[PDB]
């Protein structure tokens, strides 16, 4: 005879009014019972464990929640904060980040049981902080509102270094200790976070997507996550090159800041970035119309009639330079920088 | 194998043969050798991701839990207006009483 | 296109919530506006 | 330290009453601050911009 | 003990992962 | 779901201090020889085994 009982007591019959209310709604009655009675709990728990304010935030309450965070007394503050983080509630997590234990950004970053959901573990896993449970879920406008009150996520150290806290978490637990680095790595290689936490997204990208793709051969297990990681990581850039409709814009995502690059070698764009794309192998992005209508610029450079012309007529004068290959051969020699050199 | 990757194979291996003949070098074939704005344009192609971004967002199908916040809505409207109807008629009923034992 | 439902249900709410507060105000004004002749 | 900030500065608290207002269907209120506010400037922008 | 612990919360992760996996599924007409 | 390596050892392995040590400095192989010859192949071939 036995159950799961997440508390192993009996609720009284002025608290289950209480937990009904503040999950179904009743702002009256919670207005009443919050003001109107000095012998109640507010942090009493019904069959999962869940008091007022989780049941409040899991249900998008905005009223109660505003009404119950005024009564400083309550447990459970970073843990509502986190659910109302994954469920994606943005007056919620308005409302929350104005209680006084997030008053300079002070929890947002980076031991407390602060976000304890249950006097045992919490709801995600001990790495996870607001901004990369926000950077996981994609919620763009929670994200700028981390990011403007001074939260990063700290990106990991390398697979092989030896710090003096490296090894301390890989001598206490070797398991969280690669789950959270998955972790920050999945963070860092969102959509929400590279285009709102840095100046220039695509070097970012570009960089994030090489060192994902080294970490997938060098920690061999986790490979088929830091693959997918680094495969969203390209899928970002190319995304981001399918929205250009100028060619200043084109120009500014297929190459660098023109104004701070050199020239080339040619009457033709610098292909410092283009070429990265090839060596990490960014398939998609060089396989891009708005790439190949650049590339064909510089394959068919002094070529305007051959540029438009059809098959079986480039057969045609590969065998005519087939025929006459010493004679333009000793054109290339004599008299260079011409009409032919 | 998806069917669009049979694409992009072929020209990532055509523009890694072009970018093989971009360099400045070898010109006579096999016989022959022995003898501001950057600021300005990424804002703004930046919030054109965010905004085309959060209207993809806006395109997957409702599930089961997006629909329990819409009743959990209607349920708390519900409470909060006959709470208020009763007040109103509560406090309507006392004001005419009180002046209702002055006649 | 449930947030569109969604936000309609939260436009209501602060119409009606609006509506029944002057409602009582008014009526609550012309009571004491005659209970001061009384 | 950099931030995508479509605005680059920081609202007034008279003014982010104004856009909750118009964003959340609060017509009363956008009633209230469209008559009896005279140093309101309608075409204050949010952190995108709208 | 330390056994009776960790089953008591991984049978509550498991009870809210199901009931989170049970609030995605697509909305019917019912 | 397990997120530490005790919930591990406490998944795949059963009562660790009401169950014998095993053979050498291992754990007790016994729920997980019962995942064999049951035949319970994805428990078997998941990363956390």
């Amino acid at each position: 005879a036995y159950m799961f009982s997440d508390r192993s007591t009996s609720l009284s019959i002025e608290e289950e009014r209480f937990l009904d209310a503040a999950e179904y709604g009743n702002i009256p009655v919670v207005r009443k019972m919050l003001e109107e009675c000095h012998s109640l709990n507010v942090n009493c728990v019904d069959y999962m464990g869940q008091n007022a304010l989780q049941l409040a935030v899991a249900n998008e309450h905005l009223e109660i929640t505003e009404l119950l965070l005024k009564k400083e007394n309550l447990s459970r503050v970073g843990d509502a904060l986190l659910l109302a983080i994954s469920k994606g509630y943005v007056r919620i997590v308005e409302a929350i980040l104005s209680h006084p234990a997030f008053a300079e950004g002070k929890r947002l970053a980076t031991q407390d049981d602060f976000y304890a959901y249950d006097e045992d573990g919490t709801r995600f896993s001990h790495d996870v902080t607001p901004i990369i449970l926000a950077a996981h879920c994609q919620e763009y406008e929670i994200v700028h509102t981390l990011l403007r009150k001074g939260a990063r996520i700290e990106r990991p150290h390398d697979y092989f270094c030896k710090c003096n806290d490296c090894n301390q978490k890989q001598k206490h637990d070797s398991f969280s200790h690669s789950r959270s680095r998955i972790n920050a790595y999945k963070g860092l290689a969102s959509p929400a976070y590279l285009s709102l936490s840095s100046e220039d997204p695509v070097m970012t990208a570009l960089e994030l997507s090489n060192e994902l793709a080294v970490l997938a051969n060098i920690e061999k297990e986790f490979k088929n996550d830091y693959k997918k990681l680094s495969m969203q990581c390209k899928d970002f850039v190319v995304g981001l090159l399918d929205l250009c409709r100028n060619t200043e814009e084109v120009e500014a995502i297929l190459n660098g800041d023109v104004e701070t690059l050199q020239s080339g070698d040619h009457g033709r764009p610098n292909l410092s970035r283009l070429k990265l794309a090839i060596k990490y192998e960014v398939k998609k992005f060089v396989a891009h119309p708005n790439c190949q209508q650049q590339l064909l610029s510089i394959w068919y450079e002094n070529l305007s009639g051959l540029r438009q012309q059809t098959m079986a007529v480039k057969f045609l004068v590969v065998l005519a330079v087939a025929i006459g290959l010493p004679f333009l051969a000793l054109i290339y020699w004599f008299a260079p920088c011409s009409k032919m050199g | 194998e998806i069917e669009d990757d049979a694409d992009v194979e072929w020209k990532f291996a055509r523009a890694k043969l072009w970018f093989s003949y971009f360099e400045e070098g070898r010109t006579l074939p096999v016989p022959f050798n022995l003898v501001r704005q950057y600021q300005k344009i990424m804002k703004r192609l930046i919030k054109r991701y965010v905004l085309q971004a959060q209207i993809d967002k806006e395109s997957d199908e409702v599930n089961e839990g997006e629909l329990k916040e819409i009743k959990q809505d209607i349920s708390s409207l519900r409470y909060e207006l006959l709470e208020e109807k009763s007040q109103n008629t509560e406090d309507l009923a006392e004001l005419i009483r009180e002046l209702g034992e002055k006649l």
